[PDB]
Protein backbone atom coordinates (compact mmCIF):
# COMPACT_ATOMS: atom_id res chain seq x y z
CA UNK A 1 0.00 0.00 0.00
CA UNK A 2 2.84 2.02 0.44
CA UNK A 3 4.34 1.21 -2.39
CA UNK A 4 1.48 3.28 -3.69
CA UNK A 5 2.72 6.50 -2.34
CA UNK A 6 5.72 8.82 -4.04
CA UNK A 7 7.81 7.55 -0.60
CA UNK A 8 10.40 10.82 -0.54
CA UNK A 9 8.76 13.41 -2.50
CA UNK A 10 8.34 15.73 0.58
CA UNK A 11 11.70 15.72 1.29
CA UNK A 12 12.62 16.32 -2.50
CA UNK A 13 10.65 19.17 -2.17
CA UNK A 14 11.58 20.20 0.46
CA UNK A 15 15.90 19.82 0.17
CA UNK A 16 15.41 21.11 -3.66
CA UNK A 17 12.59 23.05 -4.18
CA UNK A 18 11.75 21.28 -8.21
CA UNK A 19 8.50 21.59 -9.36
CA UNK A 20 9.47 19.02 -11.83
CA UNK A 21 7.74 16.01 -10.42
CA UNK A 22 4.30 14.66 -10.39
CA UNK A 23 4.21 12.86 -7.11
CA UNK A 24 1.38 10.80 -5.70
CA UNK A 25 0.89 11.62 -2.07
CA UNK A 26 -2.31 10.83 0.32
CA UNK A 27 -4.63 13.18 1.89
CA UNK A 28 -4.22 13.00 5.48
CA UNK A 29 -6.18 16.34 6.73
CA UNK A 30 -8.01 19.61 5.54
CA UNK A 31 -8.52 22.27 7.14
CA UNK A 32 -10.08 25.47 5.60
CA UNK A 33 -8.59 29.25 5.98
CA UNK A 34 -10.89 31.93 6.25
CA UNK A 35 -12.98 35.61 -0.85
CA UNK A 36 -13.15 31.74 -1.45
CA UNK A 37 -11.80 29.27 1.60
CA UNK A 38 -8.54 28.71 1.01
CA UNK A 39 -7.70 24.94 2.06
CA UNK A 40 -4.84 23.94 3.54
CA UNK A 41 -3.46 20.19 3.47
CA UNK A 42 -1.55 17.58 5.84
CA UNK A 43 -0.54 15.12 2.95
CA UNK A 44 1.70 12.10 3.19
CA UNK A 45 4.24 10.69 0.36
CA UNK A 46 4.28 7.43 2.40
CA UNK A 47 7.52 7.98 4.46
CA UNK A 48 6.72 11.67 5.67
CA UNK A 49 4.18 13.96 6.15
CA UNK A 50 3.87 17.66 6.11
CA UNK A 51 1.51 20.04 6.82
CA UNK A 52 2.88 23.31 4.79
CA UNK A 53 0.17 22.31 1.27
CA UNK A 54 -1.96 24.75 -0.11
CA UNK A 55 -4.71 24.55 -2.21
CA UNK A 56 -4.88 26.68 -5.39
CA UNK A 57 -8.78 27.98 -4.77
CA UNK A 58 -9.55 26.11 -8.45
CA UNK A 59 -9.58 23.15 -6.82
CA UNK A 60 -11.69 23.95 -4.23
CA UNK A 61 -14.81 22.11 -5.75
CA UNK A 62 -12.71 19.09 -5.29
CA UNK A 63 -12.98 19.49 -1.70
CA UNK A 64 -16.81 20.90 -1.68
CA UNK A 65 -17.97 18.37 -3.80
CA UNK A 66 -15.88 15.55 -1.66
CA UNK A 67 -13.35 13.96 -4.19
CA UNK A 68 -10.41 15.28 -2.32
CA UNK A 69 -10.59 14.31 1.35
CA UNK A 70 -8.58 12.85 4.03
CA UNK A 71 -7.25 9.99 2.93
CA UNK A 72 -7.96 10.05 -0.53
CA UNK A 73 -5.05 9.12 -2.84
CA UNK A 74 -4.38 11.85 -5.92
CA UNK A 75 -1.45 12.82 -8.02
CA UNK A 76 -0.07 15.97 -8.38
CA UNK A 77 0.00 17.85 -12.01
CA UNK A 78 1.33 21.06 -11.19
CA UNK A 79 2.50 22.88 -7.95
CA UNK A 80 4.59 25.64 -7.30
CA UNK A 81 6.54 26.05 -4.31
CA UNK A 82 7.08 29.62 -2.04
CA UNK A 83 9.99 29.68 1.12
CA UNK A 84 8.64 31.96 4.31
CA UNK A 85 11.56 34.30 5.91
CA UNK A 86 11.76 31.59 8.43
CA UNK A 87 12.51 28.33 6.23
CA UNK A 88 9.44 26.72 6.00
CA UNK A 89 8.33 25.98 2.25
CA UNK A 90 4.94 26.30 1.02
CA UNK A 91 3.83 23.93 -1.34
CA UNK A 92 0.34 25.36 -3.42
CA UNK A 93 -1.18 22.59 -5.19
CA UNK A 94 -2.29 23.58 -8.49
CA UNK A 95 -3.68 20.71 -11.07
CA UNK A 96 -4.10 17.29 -9.09
CA UNK A 97 -6.31 14.22 -10.22
CA UNK A 98 -7.76 12.36 -7.42
CA UNK A 99 -6.59 8.62 -7.94
CA UNK A 100 -8.36 6.37 -5.56
CA UNK A 101 -11.11 7.94 -2.86
CA UNK A 102 -11.28 7.93 0.59
CA UNK A 103 -13.62 5.28 1.46
CA UNK A 104 -12.18 3.20 -1.70
CA UNK A 105 -8.18 3.50 0.81
CA UNK A 106 -10.43 3.52 4.09
CA UNK A 107 -7.50 4.11 6.19
CA UNK A 108 -3.64 6.12 6.77
CA UNK A 109 -1.43 4.32 4.51
CA UNK A 110 1.28 3.12 6.49
CA UNK A 111 3.30 5.05 9.15
CA UNK A 112 4.94 8.31 8.22
CA UNK A 113 6.80 10.92 10.17
CA UNK A 114 6.27 14.56 10.18
CA UNK A 115 9.65 15.79 8.00
CA UNK A 116 12.10 17.54 10.10
CA UNK A 117 11.56 21.07 9.32
CA UNK B 1 -13.64 32.63 -10.39
CA UNK B 2 -12.47 30.60 -11.13
CA UNK B 3 -11.22 31.44 -14.74
CA UNK B 4 -9.05 29.67 -16.74
CA UNK B 5 -6.74 32.84 -17.04
CA UNK B 6 -6.44 32.77 -12.93
CA UNK B 7 -4.88 29.22 -12.82
CA UNK B 8 -1.36 30.85 -11.87
CA UNK B 9 -2.26 33.96 -9.65
CA UNK B 10 -0.87 32.11 -6.76
CA UNK B 11 2.72 33.04 -8.60
CA UNK B 12 2.02 37.07 -8.05
CA UNK B 13 0.85 36.64 -3.89
CA UNK B 14 2.35 38.89 -1.66
CA UNK B 15 5.18 36.80 0.23
CA UNK B 16 3.34 38.41 3.28
CA UNK B 17 -0.04 36.89 2.24
CA UNK B 18 1.49 33.69 2.39
CA UNK B 19 2.99 33.88 5.95
CA UNK B 20 -0.59 34.71 7.44
CA UNK B 21 -2.36 32.17 6.09
CA UNK B 22 0.37 30.12 8.92
CA UNK B 23 0.28 32.43 11.88
CA UNK B 24 -3.24 33.70 11.65
CA UNK C 1 11.80 23.97 15.17
CA UNK C 2 10.21 25.89 16.28
CA UNK C 3 9.73 28.65 13.35
CA UNK C 4 7.17 31.52 13.82
CA UNK C 5 5.12 29.72 10.66
CA UNK C 6 4.33 26.40 12.60
CA UNK C 7 2.85 28.09 15.49
CA UNK C 8 -0.40 27.10 13.92
CA UNK C 9 0.38 23.62 12.78
CA UNK C 10 -1.93 21.98 15.80
CA UNK C 11 -4.70 22.82 14.09
CA UNK C 12 -3.65 20.15 11.06
CA UNK C 13 -3.22 17.40 13.54
CA UNK C 14 -5.21 14.24 12.70
CA UNK C 15 -7.94 13.85 15.17
CA UNK C 16 -6.68 10.17 15.82
CA UNK C 17 -3.09 12.00 16.79
CA UNK C 18 -4.80 13.49 19.84
CA UNK C 19 -6.67 10.84 20.88
CA UNK C 20 -3.74 8.77 21.10
CA UNK C 21 -1.66 11.24 23.58
CA UNK C 22 -4.68 10.28 26.07
CA UNK C 23 -4.60 6.22 25.50
CA UNK C 24 -1.49 5.42 24.53
CA UNK D 1 13.29 30.08 -8.36
CA UNK D 2 13.45 32.96 -5.55
CA UNK D 3 10.02 30.98 -4.24
CA UNK D 4 13.08 28.99 -3.09
CA UNK D 5 14.74 31.69 -1.03
CA UNK D 6 13.64 33.17 1.64
CA UNK D 7 12.89 36.70 0.91
CA UNK D 8 12.45 38.93 3.74
CA UNK D 9 14.62 36.76 6.27
CA UNK D 10 17.89 39.60 5.25
CA UNK D 11 15.50 42.57 6.43
CA UNK D 12 13.76 40.66 9.44
CA UNK D 13 17.34 39.49 10.72
CA UNK D 14 18.33 43.57 10.44
CA UNK D 15 15.56 44.79 11.69
CA UNK D 16 14.68 42.37 14.92
CA UNK D 17 17.80 40.66 15.37
CA UNK D 18 16.01 37.80 15.87
CA UNK D 19 17.73 34.28 15.27
CA UNK D 20 14.07 31.58 15.63
CA UNK D 21 14.34 31.57 11.56
CA UNK D 22 16.06 29.24 9.78
CA UNK D 23 16.06 30.92 6.06
CA UNK D 24 17.18 29.32 2.83
CA UNK D 25 19.56 31.62 1.42
CA UNK D 26 22.01 31.89 -1.94
CA UNK D 27 25.63 32.17 -1.56
CA UNK D 28 26.85 35.15 -3.74
CA UNK D 29 30.45 35.00 -2.85
CA UNK D 30 32.71 33.67 -0.19
CA UNK D 31 35.82 35.81 0.45
CA UNK D 32 38.31 34.20 3.53
CA UNK D 33 39.92 36.60 5.96
CA UNK D 34 43.02 35.19 7.24
CA UNK D 35 44.31 30.43 13.25
CA UNK D 36 41.41 28.87 11.00
CA UNK D 37 40.70 31.42 8.04
CA UNK D 38 37.35 33.54 9.18
CA UNK D 39 35.52 33.34 5.59
CA UNK D 40 33.46 36.36 5.02
CA UNK D 41 30.08 35.90 2.70
CA UNK D 42 27.69 37.75 0.50
CA UNK D 43 23.95 36.01 0.85
CA UNK D 44 21.08 36.38 -1.01
CA UNK D 45 17.71 35.60 0.10
CA UNK D 46 16.19 36.33 -3.15
CA UNK D 47 14.88 40.31 -2.60
CA UNK D 48 18.09 41.36 -0.43
CA UNK D 49 21.95 40.78 -0.53
CA UNK D 50 24.22 41.28 2.49
CA UNK D 51 27.51 40.99 3.08
CA UNK D 52 28.19 40.86 6.92
CA UNK D 53 27.77 36.78 7.22
CA UNK D 54 30.76 35.44 8.85
CA UNK D 55 31.29 31.71 9.25
CA UNK D 56 31.65 30.05 12.31
CA UNK D 57 35.64 28.20 11.72
CA UNK D 58 33.58 24.46 12.50
CA UNK D 59 31.92 25.49 8.78
CA UNK D 60 34.74 25.71 7.08
CA UNK D 61 35.20 21.95 5.91
CA UNK D 62 32.16 22.66 3.89
CA UNK D 63 33.53 25.37 1.95
CA UNK D 64 37.03 23.96 1.95
CA UNK D 65 35.29 20.89 0.42
CA UNK D 66 33.10 22.73 -1.97
CA UNK D 67 30.20 22.29 -0.49
CA UNK D 68 29.55 25.79 0.37
CA UNK D 69 30.73 27.77 -2.73
CA UNK D 70 29.40 30.74 -4.98
CA UNK D 71 25.73 29.50 -6.33
CA UNK D 72 24.94 26.89 -3.34
CA UNK D 73 21.80 27.67 -1.70
CA UNK D 74 21.89 26.22 1.86
CA UNK D 75 19.51 26.29 5.12
CA UNK D 76 20.69 28.32 8.43
CA UNK D 77 19.91 26.18 11.20
CA UNK D 78 21.93 28.45 14.15
CA UNK D 79 22.99 31.34 14.05
CA UNK D 80 23.82 34.42 16.24
CA UNK D 81 24.30 38.22 15.77
CA UNK D 82 26.23 40.55 16.80
CA UNK D 83 25.80 44.70 16.35
CA UNK D 84 28.87 46.64 15.77
CA UNK D 85 29.33 50.30 16.99
CA UNK D 86 28.48 51.79 14.10
CA UNK D 87 25.02 49.82 13.46
CA UNK D 88 25.74 47.02 11.40
CA UNK D 89 24.63 44.05 12.22
CA UNK D 90 26.94 40.65 11.92
CA UNK D 91 25.35 37.75 11.02
CA UNK D 92 27.70 34.22 12.17
CA UNK D 93 26.04 30.99 11.05
CA UNK D 94 26.75 28.39 12.92
CA UNK D 95 25.34 25.10 11.39
CA UNK D 96 24.00 25.25 8.01
CA UNK D 97 22.52 22.58 5.25
CA UNK D 98 23.69 22.79 1.82
CA UNK D 99 20.09 21.82 -0.10
CA UNK D 100 21.76 22.48 -3.65
CA UNK D 101 25.12 22.56 -5.17
CA UNK D 102 26.53 25.55 -7.17
CA UNK D 103 26.90 23.41 -10.36
CA UNK D 104 22.96 22.03 -9.50
CA UNK D 105 21.66 26.02 -9.13
CA UNK D 106 23.98 27.44 -11.64
CA UNK D 107 23.10 31.21 -11.40
CA UNK D 108 22.06 33.82 -9.49
CA UNK D 109 18.69 33.07 -8.77
CA UNK D 110 16.72 36.32 -8.90
CA UNK D 111 17.83 40.04 -9.18
CA UNK D 112 18.41 40.82 -5.47
CA UNK D 113 19.65 44.18 -4.01
CA UNK D 114 21.70 45.11 -1.79
CA UNK D 115 19.86 45.54 1.85
CA UNK D 116 19.73 49.36 2.60
CA UNK D 117 22.26 49.49 5.59
CA UNK E 1 -2.14 57.87 3.08
CA UNK E 2 -4.87 55.65 0.53
CA UNK E 3 -6.00 59.47 -0.06
CA UNK E 4 -2.62 59.27 -2.17
CA UNK E 5 -3.83 55.94 -4.26
CA UNK E 6 -7.27 56.34 -7.27
CA UNK E 7 -9.49 54.41 -4.93
CA UNK E 8 -11.85 52.47 -7.76
CA UNK E 9 -9.61 52.88 -10.58
CA UNK E 10 -8.95 49.12 -10.78
CA UNK E 11 -13.03 48.75 -10.58
CA UNK E 12 -13.47 51.35 -13.01
CA UNK E 13 -11.17 49.77 -15.59
CA UNK E 14 -12.46 46.64 -15.24
CA UNK E 15 -16.07 47.22 -15.53
CA UNK E 16 -15.73 50.09 -18.52
CA UNK E 17 -12.44 49.11 -19.73
CA UNK E 18 -11.73 52.80 -20.95
CA UNK E 19 -8.27 54.61 -20.99
CA UNK E 20 -8.60 57.88 -20.24
CA UNK E 21 -7.71 58.15 -16.88
CA UNK E 22 -4.36 58.90 -15.49
CA UNK E 23 -4.70 56.93 -12.09
CA UNK E 24 -2.17 56.28 -9.23
CA UNK E 25 -1.28 52.60 -7.67
CA UNK E 26 0.64 51.29 -5.24
CA UNK E 27 2.99 47.80 -6.59
CA UNK E 28 2.58 45.43 -4.49
CA UNK E 29 4.50 42.60 -6.53
CA UNK E 30 6.20 42.50 -9.76
CA UNK E 31 6.96 39.01 -11.34
CA UNK E 32 8.78 38.45 -14.37
CA UNK E 33 7.40 35.89 -17.26
CA UNK E 34 10.04 34.48 -19.33
CA UNK E 35 12.97 38.05 -25.99
CA UNK E 36 12.97 40.63 -22.75
CA UNK E 37 11.03 38.72 -19.88
CA UNK E 38 7.80 40.43 -18.95
CA UNK E 39 6.71 41.63 -16.02
CA UNK E 40 3.64 41.35 -14.63
CA UNK E 41 2.33 43.21 -11.55
CA UNK E 42 -0.03 42.82 -8.82
CA UNK E 43 -0.95 46.51 -8.41
CA UNK E 44 -3.31 48.73 -5.61
CA UNK E 45 -5.54 51.08 -5.98
CA UNK E 46 -5.91 51.30 -2.23
CA UNK E 47 -9.48 49.84 -2.18
CA UNK E 48 -8.83 46.72 -4.67
CA UNK E 49 -5.77 44.94 -5.76
CA UNK E 50 -5.88 43.44 -9.42
CA UNK E 51 -3.07 41.58 -10.65
CA UNK E 52 -3.79 41.03 -14.52
CA UNK E 53 -1.54 44.28 -14.80
CA UNK E 54 1.37 43.39 -17.61
CA UNK E 55 4.25 46.14 -18.32
CA UNK E 56 5.32 47.11 -22.08
CA UNK E 57 8.81 45.62 -22.16
CA UNK E 58 9.90 49.45 -23.00
CA UNK E 59 9.37 50.11 -19.01
CA UNK E 60 11.66 47.37 -17.99
CA UNK E 61 14.66 49.67 -17.06
CA UNK E 62 12.12 51.22 -14.03
CA UNK E 63 11.91 47.59 -12.72
CA UNK E 64 15.49 46.74 -13.49
CA UNK E 65 16.84 49.56 -12.15
CA UNK E 66 14.39 49.57 -8.62
CA UNK E 67 12.68 52.30 -9.51
CA UNK E 68 9.30 50.61 -9.99
CA UNK E 69 9.41 48.07 -7.27
CA UNK E 70 7.08 46.68 -4.55
CA UNK E 71 5.16 48.91 -2.40
CA UNK E 72 6.48 51.80 -4.80
CA UNK E 73 3.51 54.58 -5.81
CA UNK E 74 3.46 55.33 -9.49
CA UNK E 75 0.53 57.29 -11.89
CA UNK E 76 -0.27 55.27 -14.87
CA UNK E 77 0.08 57.80 -18.42
CA UNK E 78 -0.78 55.42 -20.96
CA UNK E 79 -2.39 51.46 -20.88
CA UNK E 80 -4.41 49.31 -22.88
CA UNK E 81 -6.83 46.64 -22.06
CA UNK E 82 -7.22 43.28 -23.48
CA UNK E 83 -10.23 40.78 -22.83
CA UNK E 84 -9.53 36.94 -22.83
CA UNK E 85 -12.14 34.68 -23.71
CA UNK E 86 -12.10 34.09 -20.25
CA UNK E 87 -13.71 37.63 -19.32
CA UNK E 88 -10.36 38.44 -17.43
CA UNK E 89 -9.39 41.88 -18.22
CA UNK E 90 -5.50 42.21 -18.91
CA UNK E 91 -3.91 45.96 -18.45
CA UNK E 92 -0.49 46.58 -20.23
CA UNK E 93 1.15 49.53 -18.99
CA UNK E 94 2.67 51.76 -21.76
CA UNK E 95 4.05 54.78 -20.08
CA UNK E 96 4.18 55.47 -16.39
CA UNK E 97 6.35 57.60 -13.76
CA UNK E 98 7.16 56.48 -10.04
CA UNK E 99 5.93 59.48 -7.60
CA UNK E 100 7.63 57.58 -4.61
CA UNK E 101 9.91 55.17 -3.87
CA UNK E 102 9.36 51.68 -2.04
CA UNK E 103 11.62 52.82 0.44
CA UNK E 104 9.47 56.69 1.16
CA UNK E 105 6.52 54.50 1.36
CA UNK E 106 7.64 51.72 2.83
CA UNK E 107 4.86 49.32 3.70
CA UNK E 108 1.66 48.50 1.47
CA UNK E 109 -0.82 51.18 2.05
CA UNK E 110 -4.14 50.94 3.20
CA UNK E 111 -6.08 47.17 3.17
CA UNK E 112 -7.15 46.83 -0.54
CA UNK E 113 -9.25 43.78 -1.71
CA UNK E 114 -8.71 41.62 -4.19
CA UNK E 115 -11.31 42.93 -7.20
CA UNK E 116 -13.88 40.18 -7.52
CA UNK E 117 -13.48 38.71 -10.71
CA UNK F 1 25.99 54.44 4.61
CA UNK F 2 28.40 55.38 4.87
CA UNK F 3 29.50 53.49 7.82
CA UNK F 4 33.34 52.23 8.70
CA UNK F 5 32.75 49.17 8.86
CA UNK F 6 31.53 49.48 5.00
CA UNK F 7 34.84 50.56 4.07
CA UNK F 8 36.20 47.00 2.43
CA UNK F 9 32.74 45.76 1.54
CA UNK F 10 33.75 45.96 -2.17
CA UNK F 11 36.21 43.10 -1.49
CA UNK F 12 32.97 41.39 -1.49
CA UNK F 13 31.80 42.42 -5.01
CA UNK F 14 30.31 39.66 -7.35
CA UNK F 15 33.22 39.55 -10.22
CA UNK F 16 30.26 39.81 -12.47
CA UNK F 17 29.02 43.16 -10.56
CA UNK F 18 32.37 44.44 -11.44
CA UNK F 19 32.50 43.34 -15.33
CA UNK F 20 29.13 45.07 -15.17
CA UNK F 21 30.40 49.04 -14.33
CA UNK F 22 32.71 48.69 -17.56
CA UNK F 23 29.91 47.51 -20.36
CA UNK F 24 26.69 48.43 -19.21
Amino acid sequence: MVGQLSEGAIAAIMQKGDTNIKPILQVINIRPITSPPRYRLLMSDGLNTLSSFMLATQLNPLVEEEQLSSNCVCQIHRFIVNTLKDGRRVVILMELEVLKSAEAVGVKIGNPVPYNE
Amino acid sequence: SPLPSQAMDDLMLSPDDIEQWFTE
